């Protein structure tokens, strides 16, 4: 089982929205039970919808029960600035459950506009230890869902990458980093290591060297 | 009105089981359905398993099967959890949830997070970090102080010893190998640094630690 969300979407405050879950084996026939469960400022969980289409106590009508077709849906209604969060929707695989990966959602306040990005060096100091680390400064950004590839010299890093959730800064734009990490000789016979960003389906890179 | 007390952090280290419970709060506790699940740091949720309060039983996920004793406490209205000796890998954040028929929930706790570190209380060695990238020397430059390899996670970074607001962004932090990473940035422009000074504060309450590292070209 993989219960099937969307990755994460926007829609303006005001106009409709329909979050989708369809699953790995086949299709959300009502036996499912299907749930949805929101989380919102600061961890706090609120459940939406039980059994396909049944309201929490206190959840507004506006959110929409509805298994459309193959895949259990919800749609929110009217949407509101109220309403940006991650939504979970969960699929009851007969004897257990099973937990999409949620969809962050964006009621477009403040602009859409990009990351201003910046990749920084391992400095001399770790050096002596023989760690070396990179950081790369991804900040300002809107909405909230940004991309981390960065590659060691045309070669994409599997070598690992550790990385932070988008924090929410001052104005309500986000920021991020990503750390790379490594020793030495893995650091020096490498010339550019090069720090991808993606906003929207659109990319940024910066790089460093040695020769 | 109806709450749902769940504790608020733990520290348990590699090969300590715990017991972490979730206080039921002002509803007929034995006919409502209880489940706990756990979110690893930041990606997705998991259901670990599922407590009947009124008879006890449970359904586990096929996950959690060799690692969790779900328990319930039924005067105290409470429904703890037990987690049999523990990886480096599930240090996350723990969730009981209450429920109806079919549901994660209606209600969740606040999320007890057991963070697994047998390393104890250490200084965090922080790096001047250089805007010598990818881009020609153009108006504002960007500066950063990583705050490395600090044990507890309380870290409370001024950059230019308090008086700059204006270019400042901490990082939230990471944790490589039971112990933190945290960077802390700023970017001011040309006509300051390298001449108006800049140099970071670095401040780790609990590991006595009050550090000035400067920063400079290399
Ligand atoms: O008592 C209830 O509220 C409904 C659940 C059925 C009776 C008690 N046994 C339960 O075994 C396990 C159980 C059964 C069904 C179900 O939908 C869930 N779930 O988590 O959603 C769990």
């Amino acid at each position: 089982a993989v219960v099937t969300q969307e990755s994460a979407l926007t829609t303006s405050p005001g106009e409709t929205v329909t979050l989708t879950c369809r699953s790995s084996t086949g299709a959300v026939t009502t036996s499912n039970y299907a749930n949805w469960v929101q989380e919102k400022p600061d961890r706090l969980f609120t459940g939406l919808i039980g059994g396909t289409n049944n309201r929490g106590p206190g959840v507004p009508a506006r959110f929409s029960g509805s298994l459309i077709g193959d895949k259990a849906a919800l749609t929110i209604t009217g949407a509101q600035t109220e309403d940006e969060a991650i939504y979970f929707c969960a699929l009851w695989y007969s004897n257990h459950w099973v937990f999409g990966g949620g969809t962050k959602l964006t009621v477009l306040g403040q602009p859409k506009s990009s990351p201003s990005v910046t990749l920084f060096p391992p400095s001399s100091e770790e050096l002596e230890t023989n760690k070396a680390t990179l950081v790369c400064t991804i900040t300002d950004f809107y909405p909230g869902v940004v991309t981390v590839d960065w590659k060691v010299d045309g070669t994409p890093v599997t070598e690992g990458m550790e990385t932070t959730q988008p924090s929410k800064q001052s104005n309500n734009k986000y920021m991020a980093s990503s750390y790379l990490t490594l020793s030495a000789r893995a650091w020096e016979r490498h010339a550019s290591y090069s720090c991808q960003v993606t906003h929207e389906g659109h990319t940024v890179e910066k790089s460093l060297s040695r020769a | 009105q109806v709450q749902f007390q769940q504790s608020g952090a733990e520290l348990v280290k590699p090969g300590a089981s715990v017991k972490l419970s979730c206080k039921a709060s002002g509803y007929t506790f034995t006919s409502y359905l209880m489940h706990w699940i756990k979110q690893r740091p930041g990606r997705g949720l998991e259901w670990i398993g599922r407590i009947d309060p009124n008879n006890v039983v449970t359904k586990f996920n096929e996950k959690f099967k060799s690692k969790a004793t779900l328990t319930v406490d039924k005067p105290s209205s409470t429904a703890y959890m037990e987690l049999s000796s523990l990886t480096s890998e599930d240090s996350a954040v723990y969730y009981c949830a209450r429920y109806a028929y079919c549901r994660p929930m209606d209600y969740w706790g606040q999320g007890t997070t057991v963070t697994v570190s047998s390393a104890a209380t250490t200084p965090p060695s922080v790096y001047p970090l250089a805007p010598g990238s990818a881009a020609q020397t153009n108006s504002m430059v960007t500066l950063g102080c990583l705050v490395k390899g600090y044990f507890p996670e309380p870290v409370t970074v001024t950059w230019n010893s308090g008086a700059l607001s204006s270019g400042v962004h901490t990082f939230p932090a990471v944790l490589q190998s039971d112990l933190y990473t945290l960077s802390s940035s700023v970017t001011v422009p040309a006509s300051t640094w390298p001449s108006g000074t800049v140099t970071c504060n670095v401040a780790h309450p609990a590991s006595s630690t009050a550090v000035d590292k400067k920063i400079v070209p290399r």
